[PDB]
């Protein structure tokens, strides 16, 4: 059975019908022991499939990494994960579903994190839009693979938000620092929102940042930002003659 | 029957009598009155328009019908105006079309009608339909037209273009332009167009660009404009990054001897629209080579932490001719200037020591051979002037210009509509982003919500930009689906899931 | 032979800030700055201390000084710099 399931790993399309009995038989034969119906099922089977898919994608990993790139690595082992859990769910027990698949995904990406979290800078830093969707939804399954994507995330809104907000000019400061944080804001929250699933953890990661880019105290100064944002409600309150009809000042 | 009312009544009961007044000629009467609205506003009677909107303006229901056809009477007006014109000068004449119109509809609210909120909405949802003409199974080129307009104006020509009369046309324009309701692609369109007019000096006053960035940016916000005040900038700054250059250069221990010129255009990479995907793998030649080695010198220290990522399809040096008893100098860009270059090793050249040379891809390669050809700077030996395998170019001795400088490059102009087609699917991407943003943010506030409620908020929310479509919100829900970030529910297909 | 005359250029700059690594000189930040890479075992090689600014960006100390004696902004996100580190 785990021979044929590893051709089935291989390539090749085996009898599903016939691997899904012969597993079947081993929880259907325990259904009258009410007492752990599955213990059988997961001593002679299924804890034998776990160490062999461990051992498995452990090499396949190993063999991914020679050949790819990190950009490549991660949507190979996004194909493998949707691969094992096709191919988990017409061969094993539905119980063991997800064990296996924890098995395919900390021996691809939790065992690689090293490999994984050494190249959020490169993919965050660069608005790899695709890239960073594929780590995300790789770093999430593990425990500790997303505060490292977080701080790298929160270092990019911070120096994207110092970048945007520096030398404005002084004649219209008080809107151009309001709008360029805004600007930041919206674009920062479009890529946590279409790449990064929205969570909240990357959203205070850029609300942190943007709290921190916002309120930057100039060498020997002070923060600036209260008063320009009381500007910006000064002038845009204020009569001017540039338009700035009511439902667009709303 | 007010006058009547006022001298013989109470005033407490001076607006029950005039409202029984009116809902007993102008309410029960009202089918009369709504079967006349049509032929006075299509023939469009002053008086009687004036009369009839004083009258339906007190009853409830008296104006609706009068501002659908007042609508309908803009509508076809406008498709009328804007049906058959001149290839030669449409963009000028569609937008000073709907302007004409614009205009004498909004005088004739504001002179008879007792000019409206409702009535001048109903010209404004009126000409909306109008500029947004989609064609049968075409796509929409008013926002094409409104850009070329722009760069029309905007550019430097010969034609005579006050600086005033320039400003008042862009001020003017702004009122047609917040009709287009397809602003992703005026915008990448204006993008496309900018580039070429600050890249190639065909601006005629920079001052221009910033008033119509300006006005882009009042009329839609520092995002519209986000990158085209970043592409603006990019060109007010390269003059004082030049001038630091060459006190780079001439604050050096030794002497560093560029020995031609340089003017760099050092241009951001996000704001800009050009990219480096038409890449050849091109050989600098060694004339050029020590100027680029000293200004990525100058770049990696005076700039830190940026890469150059130089396009050498918009260089544009000049070279002389002096080999050839110089006619002239000509303005020629860099992929050609490397192959002109080759020719001046030996009289003949092949194809293959061009690829060796150059190292430029067999089309780019094809092209500038094919524009020096047009120009007939150069002659080929075989009969075929078409490349081939071998193809020995040679050297045309007899050619001589009848200028002291003419240019042989022409890249400011014929818009390259494969570059249309990369520019529309740009806007589709940039759309299925925001459309995938909209469903993302729903999906996780919300968490259940059915077809019918999402499309229509998605539609409003994003209408302030484009106009959404079915097909591609099904195709973003897709692409989520793809990503594990959106499912369906299992009690109904109508209702959706999240991760 | 053809003499140019003229080479007006484009290109395009990106940032190009990569893990670990010193801005000024395109070193890693450990390891000693572009201008200690001669004279390597002369000096302590301790002396190349990291600066780290307000803005937590690190550089080497002889770059940044150096960078500090003509321009008073870092270079990566063009706003003041303040040393808060060593
Ligand atoms: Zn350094
Ligand atoms: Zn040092
Ligand atoms: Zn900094």
């Amino acid at each position: 059975l785990l021979r044929e399931i590893k051709n089935d790993r291989g390539g090749e399309d085996p009898n599903q019908k016939v691997i899904h009995g012969v597993i079947n038989s081993f929880v259907h034969v325990e259904q009258y022991k009410k007492k752990f119906p599955l213990k059988f099922y997961q001593e002679i089977f299924e804890s034998p499939f776990l160490t062999e898919t461990g051992e498995y994608y452990k090499q396949e990993a190993s063999n991914l990494l020679q050949e790819s790139n990190c950009s490549q690595y991660m949507e190979k082992v996004l194909g493998r994960l949707k691969d094992e859990e096709i191919r988990c769910r017409k061969y094993l027990h539905p119980s063991s579903y997800t064990k296996v698949i924890h098995e395919c995904q900390q021996r691809m990406v939790a065992d690689h994190l090293q490999f994984l979290h050494a190249e959020c800078h490169n993919i965050i830093r660069q608005e790899k839009k695709n890239d960073m969707a594929n780590m995300y939804v790789l770093l999430r399954a593990v425990s500790t693979g997303l505060p490292h994507m977080i701080q790298e995330l929160q270092n990019h809104i911070h120096d994207e938000g110092l970048r945007a907000t520096s030398n404005l000019t002084q004649e219209n400061m008080p809107t151009l620092f309001v709008e360029s944080v805004l600007e930041v804001h919206g674009k920062f929250v479009q890529l946590i929102n279409t790449v990064l699933n929205g969570d909240q953890h990357f959203m205070s990661a850029l609300d942190k940042a943007l709290t921190s880019v916002v309120n930057y105290r100039e060498p020997k100064s002070v923060c600036k930002a209260p008063e320009l944002l009381a500007k910006y409600c000064d002038n845009l309150l204020k009569k001017s003659a540039k338009g700035m009809t009511e439902n667009e000042v709303e | 029957e007010e006058i009547r009312c006022r001298k013989y009544l109470h005033p407490s009961s001076y607006t029950k009598v005039i409202h029984e007044c009116q809902q007993r000629m102008v309410a029960d009467h009202l089918q009369f009155l709504h079967a006349e609205c049509h032929n006075i506003i299509r023939q469009e009677k002053k008086n009687d328009m004036a009369n009839m909107y004083v009258l339906l303006r007190a009853v409830s229901t008296g104006l609706p019908h009068m501002i659908q056809e007042l609508q309908n009477h803009i509508h076809d007006e406008g498709l009328r105006a804007t049906s058959n014109l001149t290839q030669e000068n449409m963009p000028t004449l569609f937008v000073e079309s709907v302007l004409e119109v614009h205009g004498k509809f909004v005088q004739l609210i504001n002179t008879v009608l007792n000019g409206d909120q409702h009535f001048m909405s109903a010209l404004d949802k009126a000409l909306t339909s109008v500029v947004n003409y989609r064609e049968p199974k075409s796509v929409c080129k008013a926002p094409e037209l409104l850009a070329k307009y722009c760069d029309n104006l905007l550019k430097k020509s010969a034609k005579g273009m006050t600086e005033n009369e320039v400003e008042d046309r862009l001020t003017s324009f702004i009122t047609v332009f917040k009709y287009i309701d397809d602003k992703d692609v005026f915008q990448k369109f204006y993008a496309r167009m900018l580039a070429k007019r600050l890249i190639h000096g065909l601006s005629m006053s920079m001052d221009s660009e910033e008033a119509m960035i300006n006005k882009l940016k009042q009329a839609c916000g520092y995002e519209f404009t986000s990158k085209l005040h970043r592409m603006y900038t990019d060109m007010s700054v390269s003059a004082d990054l030049n001038n630091k250059f060459n006190n780079f250069i001439k604050n050096q221990d030794t002497v560093i001897d560029l020995g031609i010129s340089f003017q760099i255009y050092v241009l951001q990479a996000g704001a800009w629209p050009l990219t480096q995907a038409p890449s050849s793998t091109f050989a600098i030649p060694q004339e050029l080579e020590k100027s680029v080695q000293m200004f990525e010198l100058f770049y990696s220290q005076h700039f830190s932490g940026r890469k150059l990522t130089w396009l050498h399809y918009l260089c544009t040096g000049e070279v002389k001719m002096n080999y050839l008893g110089k006619p002239y100098v000509a303005m020629v860009t860099t992929y050609q200037m490397a192959v002109l270059l080759a020719f001046n090793n030996s009289e003949t050249v092949s194809y293959k020591e061009l690829q060796d040379s150059t190292q430029m891809n067999e089309k780019e390669l094809t092209k500038t051979i094919k524009s020096l050809l047009d120009v007939k700077m150069i002659n080929h030996d075989s009969e075929k002037e078409d490349i081939d395998a071998e193809s020995s170019f040679s050297l045309n001795m007899n050619f001589s210009s009848k200028r002291t400088k003419f240019k042989i490059t022409t890249s400011m102009q014929k818009d390259t509509p494969q570059e249309m087609e990369q520019t529309r699917s740009a806007v589709d991407e940039d759309r299925k982003m925001y459309l995938q943003a909209a469903i993302v943010r729903i999906m996780k506030a919300r968490k259940v919500l059915r077809h019918n409620a999402l499309i229509q908020e998605v539609i409003s929310q994003s209408r302030a930009r484009f106009n959404p479509s079915i097909s591609m919100i099904k195709k973003c829900i897709e692409v989520l689906i793809d990503k594990q970030y959106i499912e369906r529910s299992q009690a109904s297909a109508d209702e959706y899931s999240y991760v | 032979r053809f003499e140019v005359k003229k080479w007006n250029a484009v290109a395009l700059w990106a940032w190009d800030i990569v893990v670990d690594n010193c801005a000024i000189c395109r070193n890693h930040i450990m390891d000693l700055c572009i201008e200690c890479q001669a004279n390597q075992a002369s000096a302590t090689s301790e002396e190349c201390t990291v600066a780290w600014g307000v803005c937590n960006h690190a550089f080497h100390f002889h770059c940044i000084s150096r960078w500090l004696k003509t321009r008073q902004v870092c270079p990566l996100d063009n706003r003041e710099w303040e040393f808060q580190k060593y």
